[PDB]
């Protein structure tokens, strides 16, 4: 058994975290009571990775639900599977965060952190072999962005030798109006670059655009968006959850995916939103990327591809070889055999064949450039600095988080320009 | 003379089988020791900066108490 | 006596041990519970098969083997599989956390926690030996256990057993079945750390094995089960001299005299024939002269390289089954005139032949045809250095940007170990050049 420990934080965090468990519970054969009503035993073989086994053969997610406002909390139990969770693993503020990063990181979040850290430990010490953690949150406002990165700091301090995997949801002015988001994100990324091993960028700008153009949704809801995220998140964990050729775990992912510690921000992808070549074409298509970045504008350091369904893997092998040949200038040449693939026989609910695509592309600097720009439009103005310097923060701290995120893009460019000869 | 030689050759084969077990044993212990210090030195660096982060969260909270 | 202990390290090593030990059992008539009706010497003996199998008083024949892996997935399947009764629990050793594809974790971080226990278990196997010959170590180049734990165990075995023989069966990485993008790093690190501690190493190129499977057995996307069942045939042939008696049978160690002209030049090229499906082997008997000939077709080699564009330092033929010296001699004579076989100028050009009469065996439901006669050629050719060249090039592409190098430094290793390893490899490739140059 290799136990991941899940942590949802904030408004965005808990919601995308919730449909996550709804989906993987359905794939694995678990109803909202925690019992297994499933056909195949391939759904149990590695169930302990996300699930505590309770006698009465009840499987309990290994989830720590967290927020600074009890509202988001109540929704969870009320919703489907709300009663599969552990009642103790809810940890709730009262005063809330009010879309302020300082309130999540330094002040009000500080007051609730040690109450989370305690549930972490209780869950961590129950583990035969703790992989680490995945945090579902947002970088746009309040609890998930700030307390989530303060919780990261604190956890890494107690588990410096465990993996820290986050699903961070990046702000898009096409989906939220609160103007302090370019601030919240940049201060989070300053922390994410320094204290996570793997961060999947879920870009609300790319989730919107997808829903609006491909899915043609004239007004997409945070529920139509989160339908995309649940598909992605079931995908980028297939090899954690199901038996396969490769004994995937959160560190083997990191070792093989992250050639430089800081360059650990993955562009996810899904298809379809079919044949093995259409999948592959779409899966490498910038229209299927969950981060508003075009791969053809940079170069792939490393790529992972999950094929789900019943399909000729001989076909898959030739198809994946085909895209690297025809697209060869878009994979850095100084890292051989840097595109791996895995196939799992069970596809997600309602798709006979899916593909999921994790990429580490220097084009992610696009994502970070858009945030960097909206930042400086406010920071050049000194706008709303009072929401932050009032909570005790220095102005130097905005400068630093800004220079750091600028370096991160500068380093992506360094290796996009790098050659072998 | 020939027997003096015969015993010198078997003394050499022993000398060298031994020096080889020796230098292996030592090369190992050197490596295993330089590795504990390196890995520790690295884990220590990580904590020292994770805690200097906690000191900065004191300074930050103590500034908002200089607001009231 | 002359007993050999086999050590199977990591997923590749363990799974290949399953293929080899299931094959040995079928060869020697041993059943999955360990009983052998033909052994009338209960509790012991010095029969040839006893070089690989001890006997319990209750009649069980028990592999002189140890399976070590830093996680339990792969060895749990041995503990519960068809042959679970064959092994004593204490032969099957597992950790809780594997090496995560990292040489450092296999050698230092995770491995240092189980090495004493593994050495201890090995000592209990050697203490049952009246004349221990050596060890046979099976491991991948690519995995973090395969590379870093193997080499830790190799250094250790050298300390506890001095110059006693250590042979390697090493899985050389191939892009079609590879696990990790860092397989070149683990590859060079372990090749450097082990080079002093190994007397003979047979490399198996996963792409060589993969192509033979696709091409001679018509398997579309061959699995580890497909490849392992072919590797164990080649392993079987190399060890059949140890496990079997025979007038015309020649000890492996005698072939090693010929195969290693200098300590570092110890990587023999294996080639095996016939690899042939049942349908294509039906009505088509392949003669001594046909299989011998196949040995000199580069597409039948365990490692991809061109012996034609290199030089031979030794060439051995290990036959099993229906083969007699007259035929062998006829076949070699034709090949010498019709094939490109240049020897270096400092070593004789005769072929060294051994014949085991017991015919080859196949495993229920396998893809290999049961043939009347088989052969494994073991050559020491400079061409093998090509495999070093390729692998050394992949290492360089990455190390020049220090890609991934932080995953090793954070586990305690220094960049200097990397350049030291690659220099050793640079020298090895230069040694293989030097042996081939003519004399003055
Ligand atoms: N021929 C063959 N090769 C294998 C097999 N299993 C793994 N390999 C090869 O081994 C290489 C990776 O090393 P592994 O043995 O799988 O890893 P490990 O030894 O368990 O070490 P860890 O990284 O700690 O898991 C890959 O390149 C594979 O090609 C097998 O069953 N047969
Ligand atoms: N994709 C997606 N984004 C969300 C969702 N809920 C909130 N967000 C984003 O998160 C940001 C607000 O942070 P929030 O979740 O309210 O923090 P909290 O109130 O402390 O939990 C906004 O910019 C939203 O775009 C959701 O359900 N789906
Ligand atoms: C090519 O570079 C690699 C990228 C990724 C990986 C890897 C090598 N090798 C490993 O053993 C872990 N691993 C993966 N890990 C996880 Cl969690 N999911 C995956 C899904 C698909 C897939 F192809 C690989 C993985
Ligand atoms: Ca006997
Ligand atoms: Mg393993």
């Amino acid at each position: 058994m290799r136990e991941i420990v899940h942590i949802q934080a904030g408004q965005c965090g808990n919601q995308i975290g919730a449909k996550f468990w709804e989906v993987i519970s359905d794939e694995h054969g678990i109803d909202p009571t925690g019992s297994y009503h499933g056909d195949s035993d391939l759904q149990l073989e590695r169930i302990n990775v996300y699930y505590n086994e309770a006698t009465g053969n009840k499987y309990v997610p290994r989830a720590i639900l967290v927020d600074l406002e009890p509202g988001t909390m109540d929704s969870v139990r009320s919703g489907p599977f709300g009663q599969i969770f552990r009642p103790d693993n809810f940890v709730f503020g009262q005063s809330g965060a009010g879309n302020n990063w300082a309130k999540g990181h330094y002040t009000e979040g500080a007051e609730l952190v040690d109450s989370v850290l305690d549930v972490v430990r209780k869950e961590s010490e129950s583990c035969d072999c703790l992989q680490g953690f995945q945090l579902t949150h947002s970088l746009g406002g309040g609890t998930g962005s700030g307390m989530g990165t303060l919780l990261i700091s604190k956890i890494r301090e107690e588990y410096p030798d465990r993996i820290m995997n986050t699903f961070s949801v990046m702000p898009s002015p096409k989906v939220s109006d609160t103007v302090v988001e370019p601030y919240n994100a940049t201060l989070s990324v300053h922390q994410l670059v320094e204290n996570t091993d793997e961060t999947y960028c879920i870009d609300n700008e790319a989730l919107y655009d997808i829903c609006f153009r491909t899915l043609k949704l004239t007004t997409p809801t945070y529920g139509d968006l989160n339908h995309l995220v649940s598909a992605t998140m079931s995908g980028v964990t297939t090899c954690l959850r199901f038996p396969g050729q490769l004994n995937a775990d959160l560190r083997k992912l990191a070792v093989n995916m992250v050639p430089f510690p800081r360059l650990h921000f993955f562009m996810p992808g899904f298809a379809p939103l079919l044949t093995v070549p259409e999948l592959t074409q779409q899966m490498f298509d910038s229209k299927n990327m969950m981060a508003a970045c075009d791969p053809r504008h940079g170069r792939y350091l490393t790529v992972a591809a999950i094929f789900r369904g019943r399909m000729s893997m001989k076909e898959v092998d030739e198809q994946m070889l085909n895209v690297q040949n025809k697209n060869s200038s878009y994979f850095v040449e100084w890292i051989p055999n840097n595109v791996k693939t895995a196939v799992c026989d069970i596809p997600p609910r309602g798709l006979k064949m899916s593909a999921t695509f994790i990429g580490n592309s220097t084009a992610i600097q696009e994502l970070f450039k858009r945030i960097s720009e909206q930042f400086t439009a406010m920071f050049r103005r000194k706008a709303f600095l009072h929401w932050y310097t009032g909570e005790g923060m220095d102005e130097m701290e905005f400068t630093e988080a800004e220079s750091n995120m600028n370096d991160l893009v500068s380093e992506y460019q360094q290796y996009q320009d790098a050659t072998a000869d | 003379e020939k027997r003096e030689h015969e015993r010198e050759v078997i003394q050499k084969a022993i000398e060298e089988n031994n020096n080889f077990i020796k230098m292996a044993k030592e090369k190992l212990a050197q490596k295993m020791e330089s590795n504990k210090e390196n890995r520790e030195a690295h884990l220590a660096a990580m904590l020292e900066r994770l805690q200097e982060k906690d000191k900065h969260a004191e300074e930050v909270r103590k500034n908002k108490e200089l607001k009231e | 006596m002359r007993e050999c202990i086999s050590i199977h390290v990591g997923q590749a090593g363990v799974q290949i041990g399953n293929a080899c030990w299931e094959l040995y059992c079928l060869e020697h008539g041993i059943q999955p519970d360990g009983q052998m009706p033909s052994d009338k010497t209960i509790g012991g003996g010095d029969d040839s098969f006893n070089t690989f199998f001890s006997e319990t008083g209750a009649g069980k024949h028990v592999p002189r083997a140890v399976f070590v892996d830093l996680e339990p997935t792969v060895i749990d399947e041995v503990r519960t599989g068809t042959y679970r009764q064959l092994f004593h629990p204490e032969q099957l050793i597992t950790g809780k956390e594997d090496a995560a594809n990292n040489y450092a974790r296999g050698h230092y971080t995770i491995g240092k926690e189980i090495i004493d226990l593994v050495l201890d278990r090995i000592r209990k196997l050697a203490d049952q030996c009246t004349g221990l010959q050596g060890f046979l170590v099976f491991h991948s180049f690519g995995g973090g256990t395969g590379s870093g734990f193997t080499s830790l165990l190799m250094e250790r075995l050298s300390v506890d057993y001095g110059k006693k023989s250590k042979l390697e069966f090493s899985i050389y990485p191939a892009p079609q079945v590879s696990t990790a993008v860092v397989e070149p790093y683990n590859s060079i690190l372990t090749t450097h750390t082990t080079l002093e501690h190994s007397d003979c190493a047979f490399m198996v190129d996963n792409e060589a094995i993969y192509d033979i499977c696709r091409r001679n057995l018509d398997i579309e996307r061959p699995t580890y089960t497909n490849l392992n069942r072919l590797i164990s045939q080649i392993v079987s042939s190399i060890t059949a001299s140890l496990r079997f008696d025979g007038a015309l049978n020649v000890d492996l160690t005698e072939f090693q005299t010929n195969l290693v002209p200098y300590p570092r030049i110890h990587f023999p090229l294996a080639t095996y024939a016939p690899v042939i499906s049942a349908e294509k082997a039906y009505h088509e008997q392949l003669s001594v002269a046909e299989i011998t000939n196949a040995c000199f077709e580069p597409a039948n080699q365990m490692v991809k390289c061109d012996p034609r564009h290199g030089k031979y330092m030794a060439c051995c033929l290990l036959y099993r089954g229906d083969v007699v010296p007259k035929d062998v001699n006829a076949a070699i004579a034709t090949i010498k005139t019709k094939r490109s076989i240049q020897f270096v100028d400092w070593c004789p050009t005769g072929f060294k032949v051994g014949i085991n009469y017991q015919p080859p065996t196949v495993v229920p439901g396998g893809d290999l045809a049961k043939v009347q006669r088989a052969v494994c050629m073991l050559s020491n050719t400079t061409a093998i250095a090509e495999a070093w060249a390729r692998l050394d090039h992949k290492f360089d592409l990455m190390y020049a940007k220090r890609a991934f190098v932080h995953w090793y430094v954070g586990e305690g290793m220094e960049e200097g170990e990397f350049s030291e390893a690659r220099e050793d490899m640079a020298a090895l490739e230069k040694d293989y050049e030097e042996v081939g140059v003519d004399s003055v």
